């Protein structure tokens, strides 16, 4: 039951993954963190597929879809604001998710 | 069906991330607990980011036993080494669009104490060739001070970014 | 079976591999004596009958706390009811621990005190405490198992792996006077001389009487008595 | 007691190849039937096997 | 490294002890390969 | 006992307090533990004689067996079981 | 042959699923081990009892059997008939690689044939692997003479 | 006739050994080795430095073989027979270009030889490459030869394949009373070290090693890895739930209660309790003396610049053996060839010219310091004149080392005997039964039976028939028919390759997780510890199948133990089969019908995705079928031609199957003793002891393998009539019985070539 068990949490994921991104939507302040690919050719953007599915692009005849992440539940995670070794240490405050992107054929 | 747009925004200083293992999920309504009162010590890079933790005397401080050793009644101190590793970004959701901003530099926090290596000294007191892992140390010890204000507030984070598209 | 335990007699060495021993208790019946002498001699059922072993510190007091469980002692069979497992308990205090106090209440709880390089008391008691489930309640500091098999036609008897002999001899519930046991040179440190040459002719001629051919039963009699 | 039937079966296939001229095929898993080194015989007026 | 000259070329008591040392000098001898016969009678 | 101190989250060892009271607190931290500690691992034959065992029982129907145990000269060990309760007896 | 494989394929999937009663041989899967060896064995022999039986007079390898000569009967029963259970070191073909003997079978391979049996004889040919199985159990008994 | 299925199968074999030979072993790596490794090795020490003089400095630009200028080879380069008939050694010189620079303020060139070196028959760099026919009957030598070794000094001489234990990989062994054991070897450039873990005691567990004197209670060693937080610790090597907490708590308790922190009593204890310190600028004395021990000495491969990777490896080291010490089973024997690697000569001469080039670097920069010394007159040369004369230590050295088999080194310090043997030469098939033959090093003693007896796992990648019956059984073994050893391709361009699939650093990971699914291994280091297997495997599959790294490195799921691992590092046995995708094969009729009659050759279905390579662990993890009929579509893999299991020697037996394996055993022993009529040039070639024969044939019954290997052409034997009965009586027990007049017309009539050799010497007198 190798295929049965994966595709199982990718609808799923492919779901939770979009509330959690809609449910901090306006201006309170909430973080999440990306993965991707070196090299960065180029543009396209995230958006749920037909039937309620998921898909990542870029522009220019390119498919790249991923999503989901390793387990989270440990990290106390927020990003400082550091400038030109002057003192600056800016606190934008806490963080949310995390994702990765793997590409595809 | 729809669009969800995303951007990339620019350098802006760039941005280093703070992560740490000790403090759990609290599970309550808000599980997460804020560290203060800041006095982080800087250098160049391989930096080992220093963090300062006040210290409660209400609770459970066991006062007789500081003043026989450490006399520290203060701020705890944690450190860390950073480490980096490309193409990772940072994302924020502002109305129907999605915007992304590039983490850079990555660290760890795990702490350790100087009234442990000074109280070790203070017990036990009464050229050419070299590389690699002491050349790291050595130097370090060295050129490390710095005294960073740790001031936190927000407005043009974003604008900064915004306008940039 | 072979050559190598051939090895063993010639050698007449000390130890030896797998020494069962042979015994008859008193007559051929299921019930009993059986499993009566079966759970008698061996090892520690401390650890088994344990029920739960509690770690309790209130206030100035130490506490080890260890309640026993009554079923187990009824179903499996071994004679005695609290205070000579708390005998035992305290042969081991005598053994490799400390002489110092024990407790009897109910349900069989047994309580231990301790009090006298800082803080030993913590790191006294986390010693203590793991080695406790280990010290044997009954039987002796031998035997390895012990197994109850079908003896002749329809007949039942034990055979017991371990260096004890006599004094599962001496064993009550058993009779001693006809048995067997192998590696012959501890037979002459009970029976001696004679006795063990008989035994050892008596080894050397049935395993090599399996596998095949003959010896004869002249050339091995010389074989014993000019070593015994 | 050696126990090898693969040599016995030898004989007919090389005795079969000789009256047909040709080199006959063997080798392990499979290979040159028994059965039709028979018929290849009997034909010629020799027994069946050997 | 060993230089050993005594107390050793009175050992060597196994590995062509059964060769060497009782096996060296037999004389009037004679080796060669089997084969079977029906006539000769034994003995 | 395996327990932990937050903040430098290391260990808790037991420590003897001055006159009478036990404590235990981190090594090189400051701190110190009130409260309780605990931890926890992991029929055809009949006879008639007198019933000892007593609720309203008193019973008069009992069971019992024979078997020959110890020495040849050892005599008769008896087990007696209870119609009502079901209770295993054993004596010489 | 075939009448002494699903028997055990019906013991087979009681094994993890199902309960039955084990010997006092200790702990389970040597339970049925002993009775997968005996029932294989018992199939074996009586495969190779009747074909000597109705074997036909004046043959070599029975006469020859029958007096001084050489073998046994066990011994010609194997050439015609059926051989079995190849066995080394006291036990069935321990695996070689993870829970299985050949990457030629199926994970968790408890099944006849697929450890140490071979339904044909020498006459008729050899399985692919009902080879390396047979290879295991000559060069184990050639270098244990040696 | 149509084409089916069952017959292009067979085709597949003779398509295959044409490209690549029988033999690859020797050939193809010392084809690698006269051009990768001779241009690395020189790059090592490209320089020659010496104190004296306001300034000198010598460069080695270039180094090559044979070839320069407009000249395609040497003039006349000595054929391989003339060189074996008068005794010289079969070697080509060794073209060296250097920069000289004096206190003339001079830069220049030239091209010098520093000295021969031997080389091995059917290489690139020989005289036999590529030739066919009459240039062979010009040469005066044989075309069937098999070639693949080294002839020097007279007579010639085969170096052996030798087989060797796994090369920096974690291996566990279980033992009864004292406890549990992981062994753990590696080699970096100069030195080769090994570190022991163990448990004397009450689970507490200890370090071993040959650098630090007493074993140390790890938990100690864990903090000077560079962890503080303790508990972090315990939820690493031990995590979530069951049994594994209170085994390791039992050291973690009494590590931390007289010595606890990460930092200073972590360096100073191991510091203190260090060994000896080698005299030389020891004095950096401080925590930082165990600072370049806590990366050097550090018992593996990993080291860098962090304490983060090294400490988890360790922790992770630490994971397996105390999961065996609560329960038996569970561990990894070493017995079959998963765990077994072995490695060809094409590294072994590497190692040995290595060798011989720094003992003369040093001696030719002391030979330039005596007239450094000396008071005027600076000197522009002799650095080439007087080191040529200087020179031929490397050859008389190789020359010496090779004929021996005992090489001496300096760096690694191991002292080799048994390597080379020579060529024995009787039949055709001695000759290349010889080669394709694997040796073995070491492992104790005679009395073991582990490593002896046959393991399941040996099917397909080795023979199962061959073998030499005598003192030494199932110790030297033989390959099949169709078999591939794998080379070492790159590092680098994995890990971020890896990372683009999804897998993330180290680093940044939150190190407690026993949790999520698999991690990824490269060469036995945890790196990326991604989830989802499925996409991770088939996407990387697909990704070697189709454009990109074929062959070697690759990847296999581990179900128990919790990872993925893929495996770069080569050195090892490969076996072609077919990929069946979905419910049928991937070849499909009209493909191999291409191929057979005018074109498409081999490799090119690597190209196309049918055959490949199965390898390593990951021959288990997959599933292989017998035949296209046998096919049930959960099957990943079918194989082409099932009788590829017998060696080479082995497939001279007719009707394999049908007999046992003690009799085709000793065939394997005798059928090599056999006498046959050799090559073609024999009658020019005179050899020490030959034994010949009158009028051959082949044998009534041939084999598909016999005809690959070009047998029958050169048979060896007398095929005649017999008769089964009992007659004579002089026959009985193992005897047989002849006739006259079938014998005076002669049978099996041979021929005893000897020879003798002498030689007309001069005194000082
Ligand atoms: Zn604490």
């Amino acid at each position: 039951k190798e295929a049965a068990a994966e595709l199982e949490l990718l609808n799923a994921d492919h779901q939770h993954i979009l509330r959690k991104l809609k449910k901090m939507n306006n201006k309170p302040e909430r973080f999440m963190v990306f993965q991707l690919p070196t090299r960065l050719p180029a543009v396209g953007s995230i958006r749920v597929h037909k039937s309620g599915k998921l898909s990542v692009k870029i522009g220019n005849v390119v498919m790249d879809i991923g999503k989901g992440a390793e387990t989270t539940f440990l990290q106390d995670v927020i990003a400082l604001s550091i400038a030109d070794d002057a003192s600056s240490a800016e606190l934008l405050g806490r963080v949310d998710g995390k994702i990765v992107v793997t590409p595809q054929i | 069906i729809e669009e969800f747009p995303l951007k990339i925004s620019g350098e802006e200083e760039s941005l280093h991330v703070f992560q740490y293992a000790n403090r759990p999920r609290l599970v309550g309504r808000k599980p997460a607990e804020h560290p203060f009162i800041s006095a982080a010590r800087y250098k160049p890079k391989s930096h080992l980011w220093e963090i300062d933790i006040p210290l409660d005397e209400q609770a459970f401080y066991n006062k007789d036993k500081a003043e026989s050793e450490w006399n520290g009644v203060n701020v705890q101190t944690l450190k860390g080494v950073g480490v980096e590793n490309n193409g990772q970004y940072a994302a924020f959701v502002k109305d129907m669009q999605v915007y992304l901003v590039p983490i850079e530099r990555v660290a760890q926090l795990k702490p350790f104490f100087k009234y442990i290596d000074d109280a070790n000294v203070t017990r036990k007191q009464e050229q050419n060739r070299l590389t690699g892992s002491l050349l790291a140390h050595k130097v370090a010890d060295e050129e490390a001070n710095i005294e960073l204000t740790w001031a936190e507030g927000t407005f043009e984070q974003f604008k900064d970014t915004i306008v940039k598209e | 079976l072979g050559v190598p335990r051939i090895k063993e007699i010639i050698n007449a060495s000390k130890v030896i591999s797998t020494p069962i021993i042979n015994a008859v208790l008193v007559n051929d019946n299921d019930e009993r004596a059986a499993r009566v002498v079966k759970g008698r001699v061996e090892k520690t059922l401390l650890s088994d009958v344990a029920f739960y072993v509690q770690d309790v510190y209130k206030d100035n007091l130490s506490f080890i706390q260890v309640r026993i469980d009554l079923g187990t002692i009824d179903k499996l069979q071994l004679e005695l009811t609290i205070e000579d497992i708390a005998v035992a308990i305290t042969r081991a205090s005598k053994l490799k621990i400390q002489a110092s106090d024990v407790n009897i209440i109910g349900k069989d709880r047994i309580a231990i005190n301790v009090f006298p390089s800082e803080n030993d008391v913590f790191y006294r008691m986390q010693q203590l405490r793991r080695a406790l489930p280990d010290v044997v309640v009954k039987g002796l500091p031998d035997i390895s198992r012990a197994v109850i098999n079908i003896r002749d036609d329809g007949k039942r008897e034990l055979l017991v792996e371990g260096y004890g002999l006599r004094d599962v001899m001496c064993t009550d519930g058993v009779i001693g006077s006809r048995t067997t046991t192998n590696h012959v040179l501890e037979v002459f440190s009970v029976l001696g001389i004679e006795a063990a040459r008989y035994s050892i002719i008596r080894e050397i001629n049935y395993t090599m009487s399996n596998h095949g051919m003959s010896v004869d039963p002249r050339h091995i009699q010389l074989l014993g008595d000019v070593m015994t | 007691s050696r126990m090898t039937v693969g040599k016995m079966i030898e004989l007919i296939s090389g005795k079969a190849g000789v009256l047909n001229g040709t080199l006959e095929y063997g080798t392990c898993f499979g290979g040159s039937k028994l059965e039709d080194m028979s018929k290849i015989l009997v034909d010629q007026g020799f027994n069946y096997s050997g | 490294k060993p230089i050993r000259g005594f107390c050793q070329r009175l050992k060597g008591k196994q590995g062509r002890f059964r060769g060497n040392l009782s096996g060296k000098r037999v004389d009037f001898s004679g080796r060669t390969v089997i084969s079977p016969d029906p006539n000769l009678s034994i003995d | 006992m395996l327990s932990f101190c937050p903040s430098c989250n290391n260990m808790l060892l037991i420590t003897s307090g001055d006159s009478g009271v036990y404590t235990l607190a981190c090594r090189s931290c400051p701190y110190e533990f009130p409260i309780e500690g605990i931890e926890i691992y992991d029929n055809v034959d009949q006879t008639k004689t007198q019933c000892p065992n007593y609720d309203t029982c008193g019973g008069e129907s009992a069971y019992f067996f024979q078997l020959q145990i110890r020495s040849a000269d050892e005599p008769m060990t008896t087990f007696y079981k209870c119609v009502n309760c079901g209770h295993r007896w054993k004596e010489n | 042959v075939e009448i002494a494989y699903h028997k055990c394929d019906e013991l087979i999937t009681l094994f993890n699923k199902g309960e039955l009663e084990t010997q006092p041989g200790c702990n389970e899967e040597q339970t049925l081990e002993a009775k997968i060896g005996g029932l294989l064995s018992k199939v074996r022999e009586e495969v190779g009892d009747v074909c000597i039986n109705e074997l036909d007079n004046w043959n070599a390898p029975l006469i020859m059997a029958t007096c001084g000569s050489k073998g046994s009967t066990l011994n010609v029963s194997q050439m015609v008939a059926v051989v079995g259970q190849q066995i080394i070191s006291g036990n069935r073909v321990p695996d070689g690689f993870q829970d299985r003997s050949l990457p030629h079978f199926p994970k968790n391979s408890k099944t006849p044939q697929s450890k140490g049996f071979v339904r044909n004889s020498f006459f008729s040919g050899l399985s692919p692997p009902e080879f390396l199985f047979h290879a295991i159990s000559g060069r184990e008994g050639l270098v244990d003479t040696a | 006739d149509e084409i089916n299925t069952a017959q292009d199968k067979w085709h597949l074999l003779p398509a295959f050994l044409k490209v690549k030979g029988l033999v690859k072993q020797h050939l193809d790596s010392f084809n690698y080795f006269v051009d990768t490794d001779l241009k690395k090795i020189i790059k090592a020490n490209q320089l020659i430095l010496s104190d004296v003089d306001p300034e000198f400095y010598l460069k080695y630009v270039d180094i090559r073989v044979g070839k320069k200028s407009s000249s395609s080879t040497k003039d006349y380069l000595t054929p391989p027979h003339e060189c074996r008939l008068r005794d010289m050694t079969y070697s080509a010189p060794i073209y060296v270009d250097i920069e000289y620079t004096r206190g003339r303020n001079i830069i220049m060139h030239k091209d010098v030889e520093i000295g021969r070196m031997p080389i091995m028959l059917r290489s690139n760099k020989c005289i036999l490459y590529d030739a066919d026919e009459s240039k062979m009957a010009k040469l005066n030598e044989c075309p069937l030869d098999p070639g693949g070794y080294f002839i020097v000094n007279g007579t010639e001489k085969v170096i052996l394949v030798q087989e060797q234990l796994s090369k920096n990989r974690i291996i566990v062994e279980a033992d009864e009373k004292k406890g549990i054991v992981q062994a753990s070897v590696t080699s970096s450039t100069h030195e080769r070290k090994s570190k022991t873990y163990v448990i004397t005691k009450n689970g507490k567990i200890y370090l071993k090693h040959n650098s630090i004197a007493e074993e140390i209670p790890i938990a100690i060693v864990l903090k000077a890895c560079g962890i503080l937080s303790d508990l972090e610790i315990m939820q690493l090597v031990c995590g979530n739930d069951s049994s594994y907490q209170d085994i390791f708590a039992v050291n973690l308790e009494e590590s931390s209660k007289l010595d606890i922190y990460t930092q200073q009593q972590a360096l100073e204890y191991i510091g203190a309790k260090v060994k000896t310190m080698r005299r030389q600028k020891l004095t950096i004395l401080q925590e930082g003396i165990e600072a370049i021990a806590t990366t050097v000495i550090a018992h593996l491969t990993v080291e860098a610049l962090d304490f983060r990777e090294k400490a988890l490896y360790i922790a992770m080291m630490t994971r397996r053996v105390v999961m065996a010490m609560y329960n038996p089973k569970m561990i990894d024997d070493r017995d079959y060839v998963g765990n077994k690697r072995l490695e060809l000569a094409g590294q072994l001469i590497s190692l040995l010219f290595e060798d011989l080039f720094k003992k003369f670097n040093n001696d030719f920069k002391l030979s330039i310091d005596k007239v450094l010394k000396k008071p005027n007159r600076a000197m522009e040369y002799d650095a080439l004149l007087s080191i040529n004369v200087h020179s031929n230590n490397i050859t008389s050295g190789l020359n010496r080392a090779i004929s021996t088999g005992n090489w001496s080194l300096k760096r690694f310090k191991m002292e080799r005997a048994g390597v080379t043997h020579v060529l024995s030469r009787l039949s055709y098939i001695s000759a290349l039964g010889m080669m394709t033959r694997i040796s073995s090093q070491f492992e104790k003693s005679r009395k073991v039976s582990g490593p002896r007896a046959l393991q399941p796992s040996q099917f397909g990648m080795l023979c199962t028939a061959d073998t030499p019956e005598g003192e030494a059984c199932g110790l030297v073994k033989n390959l099949a028919l169709m078999t591939h050893i794998t080379t070492d391709d790159e590092e680098e361009p994995i890990k971020k390759l890896c990372y683009v699939l999804g897998v993330e650093d180290i680093t940044l990971i939150d190190s407690a997780s026993l949790h999520l699914n698999y991690g990824v291994y490269l060469n036995g280091t945890l790196i990326g510890s991604i989830r989802f297997p499925t996409k991770f495997v088939t996407q990387f599959r697909h990704l070697r199948r189709t454009g990109k790294v074929s062959e070697f490195i690759s990847i296999y799921s581990n179900s128990h133990q919790m990872a993925v691992h893929i495996a770069t590092d080569g050195g090892r046995i490969c076996r072609p089969l077919i990929i069946v995708s979905d419910g049928q094969s991937r070849v499909k009729d009209i493909h191999l019908r291409k191929l057979l009659d005018g074109e498409l050759d081999f490799d090119d279905f690597l190209k196309l995705g049918l055959v490949e390579y199965l390898d390593v662990n990951e021959e288990n993890d997959s599933y292989i079928a017998l035949y296209e009929k046998d096919i049930v579509p959960s099957m990943t893999h079918l194989e082409i031609e099932p009788f590829t299991i017998l060696g080479a020697v082995a497939g001279l037996i007719p009707y394999p199957h049908h007999n046992q394996s003690p009799r085709n055993t000793y065939q394997c022993a005798m059928g090599k003793q056999a006498i046959g009529a050799i090559a073609y040039n024999q009658f020019k070639r005179i050899d020490t002891l030959l034994y010949l024969m009158t009028y051959p044939q082949q044998p009534m019954v041939k084999t598909k393998t016999i005809e690959l290997i070009d047998y029958d052409k050169l048979p060896a034997g007398q095929n005649a009539t017999v008769a089964v009965m009992s007659y004579s009586g002089y026959d009985i027990e193992d005897a047989l019985v002849l006739n006259k007049s079938s014998i005076d017309r002669g049978f099996g009539r041979c021929e005893t070539r000897r020879k003798t050799t002498t030689v007309l010497k001069r005194y000082a007198n």
